[PDB]
RNA sequence: UAAUCUUAUACUUAAUUCUUAAGUAAUAUAUAAUAUAUAUAUAUAUUAUAUAUUAUAAGAGA
RNA sequence: AAAAACACCGCACUUUGCAGAAACGAUAAGUUUAAGUAUAAGGUGUGAACUCUGCUCCAUGCUUAAUAUAUAAAUAAAAU
RNA sequence: UUAAAUUAAAUAUAAAUAUAUUUAAGAUGGGAUAAUCUAUAUUAAUAAUUUAUCUUAAA
RNA sequence: AAUUAAUAUUAAUUGACCCGAAAGCAAACGAUCUAACUAUGAUAAGAUGGAUAAACGAUCGAACAGGUUGAUGUUGCAAUAUCAUCUGAUUAAUUGUGGUUAGUAGUGAAAGACAAAUCUGGUUUGCAGAUAGCUGGUUUUCUAUGAAAUAUAUGUAAGUA
RNA sequence: UAUAUUAAUAAUGUUAUGAAUAAUUAUUAAUAAUAAUAAACUAAGUGAACUGAAACAUCUAAGUAACUUAAGGAUAAGAAAUCAACAGAGAUAUUAUGAGUAUUGGUGAGAGAAAAUAAUAAAGGUCUAAUAAGUAUUAUGUGAAAAAAAUGUAAGAAAAUAGGAUAACAAAUUCUAAGACUAAAUACUAUUAAUAAGUAUAGUAAGUACCGUAAGGGAA
């Protein structure tokens, strides 16, 4: 497969600073995610979808007569248990990351898995999760004495 | 008889036309920059 | 599927007496997917096994 | 039916408020032991161990 | 073109039990229906009242009942 | 009535956006007292849809 | 004998000699005109008839609102007026101020009526030089030659081979 | 209401009992302040129709216009799971040729590569992955008129003793997917310099007058 509508998206470059004429007036609790916020099938923020979009394509019948269809991906809202956490954690989920899920050993582990790929194909509340649950995972082994 | 269909009040002219209303919207965004790129003196009521 | 249905198990070590199900305390079983997530897993009463490290 | 869906509504420690961890009290549930009452079963009391502090109620329901 | 046209009050048929029907909604959530609940609400015809509304389900629909009966996608495993 | 305004997760949606809910805006309406002239500030406590005013009765 | 270049002709694709539609689609703008709804205000002299002093889409009739018939007007006073006449005139009334709904599209006691002088679906910008076998137009001179309106085929007969 | 509030003090007037409470001025300290920002170029999402086919529906226009979103001085691409053919090459980008050839199309309208050889180009190679599954693949629905790579829905591998690449199989070649960075040639703007068988109705005014409610149009 390929992350086409995911690693293509660009953010506005930060300035690192060593003032701007618009500060925010909150901090950021979250890391920034690489790819942003999708800007284009934005049903798919909410949630778990794996890097699955709505596609768009022609309906044909038996004369070849072409009309605009539009495909989505199934989608189901879906409470799962997070060990970490602790608690069941309710999100949109097409069905097939729902079985990866299965596959993986729970949601803290999806979250958790390294590879670019799977970073790629979590939301800005994927990656928030994420950040959640191992941000959580460190706390747990290293308390602040040791 | 027909003829006088504008029939002034400087309130709903303001209230509909005006700089304001048109900064207001994103479509009156769109409008007051089509009016500053052509470089119209006036951008609205 | 059907033979999907019927054949994919995962396996978990139960960590909690469940009657209905008849997986008692301790036991490590293949279980079905579904019943995994939506009844096992919730309130840590199971733990899926992906291996002997993780038991 | 813990599939899916519908509707309504206390303290101590560590990094003024926030968060963690420990224990103790409080409430609930599960399991075990003892005492009593009734017909191997049901009810109450006491003690031990474990778990919880999105919920509750209503409805449809594979 | 002010009428013999529309509307109307009345009459009739019908859909919908409210987690409704009808409408709107790239379609959705959701809104109107209604803070209403079948004597209500939507749709349809006719068009106050008096005397009245005959016969006909062939056809097009709707609607109930089955059995009659074909077919589409979707499955094992195994044969040339 | 309006509002790129407001609740890991308000809800929904190819984008634009839409929605209920809060918050703010919004007159054409409401808003103490007063020629024997009148004081709006600060602090502390615990209305009216329309329409008529008849008949009777009293003197 | 070719090939290369220039010059000329013809041919293909691009707007292709020039002008000219009605249209389609995309995105915007408009409900200060007008329709319905909506919030808030305001107006309706006087008289009469009703089983109420106060109940009526009641009667006569001004304001107000219509727009029946006629005359004038038809480069008008006016892109719908004037005068006379006629109708409603407590209501399904009229009207001020603000708001909502419109471009596959609203509103409509329904006339395809209205949505800014008029819509069987506005306007503006763009696609865009849409396309037109149709109409019109295509600018100096002198020389040489000089037709056709037949046959065949054609969704062809105003065209083209 | 930053000629702000809070705190601290200092001079001042009043009250109740040297100490306490409020008011004003003056110094010192603490505590927030202000999205006017292009246009074209680039990438991505959606995506007409007129038109052409001498009708029209497959096809065409066209992934064009348009709308929407996001970034940068450029962006994109880029060091082969590539091409090739048993001889070989060696990242991309796009220009000549190849070539209007192969390929393809209601086999109509029409569409149309790649290898290879040349230019242009810069040092052009180089690790930042503990080397990659719900991934490859399959089935099915879509999908750059010719060459796939993509994608919705479900099935779903293997360890270099292994994968991908061709209707299919057998040989043989070649490359290593599911991790990455990348100057230069290029696009568009602005300035400077040069050259004009370019413009004085393409020679600076004005987006003004004026027209329209508005978007918008638009003179001399
Ligand atoms: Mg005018
Ligand atoms: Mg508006
Ligand atoms: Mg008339
Ligand atoms: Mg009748
Ligand atoms: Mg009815
Ligand atoms: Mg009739
Ligand atoms: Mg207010
Ligand atoms: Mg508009
Ligand atoms: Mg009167
Ligand atoms: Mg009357
Ligand atoms: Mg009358
Ligand atoms: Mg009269
Ligand atoms: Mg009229
Ligand atoms: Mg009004
Ligand atoms: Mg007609
Ligand atoms: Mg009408
Ligand atoms: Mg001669
Ligand atoms: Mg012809
Ligand atoms: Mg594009
Ligand atoms: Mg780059
Ligand atoms: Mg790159
Ligand atoms: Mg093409
Ligand atoms: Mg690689
Ligand atoms: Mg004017």
């Amino acid at each position: 497969r390929q992350w086409r509508l995911i690693e293509t998206r660009k953010i506005a470059k930060q300035p690192n600073y060593q003032k701007p004429l618009h500060m925010p007036k909150e901090r950021k609790k979250f890391p920034d995610y690489k790819y942003g916020e999708s800007n284009i099938f934005k049903q798919s923020n909410k949630g778990l979808y794996g890097g699955s979009f709505v596609q768009f394509g022609n309906n044909i019948s038996e004369s070849k007569a072409k009309t605009r269809k539009k495909w989505l991906p199934n989608v189901v809202k879906k409470g799962l248990w997070s060990e970490t956490l602790n608690r069941k954690i309710s999100i949109k989920m097409t069905a097939k990351v729902l079985k990866t899920i299965s596959k993986e050993g729970g949601i803290d582990n999806y979250l958790t898995k390294e590879k670019s790929a799977r970073i790629k194909e979590l939301g800005p509340t994927g990656w928030k999760l994420r950040y959640r649950v191992l941000k959580r995972k460190d706390e747990i082994e290293n308390p602040p004495h040791k | 008889s027909r003829g006088n269909t504008y029939q002034p009040s400087t309130l709903k002219r303001k209230r509909t036309f005006g700089f304001l209303a048109r900064a207001k919207s994103k479509q009156g965004s769109k409008i007051l920059k089509r009016r500053k790129l052509k470089g119209r003196w006036f951008l609205s009521h | 599927s059907a033979l999907t249905k019927r054949t994919h198990r995962v396996k978990v070590q139960v960590l909690k007496d469940f009657p209905r199900f008849q997986l008692y305390k301790g036991q490590v079983a293949n279980v079905k997917p579904s019943l995994m997530r939506n009844y096992l897993h919730n309130f840590n009463g199971a733990k899926y096994i992906l291996s002997e490290e993780h038991d």
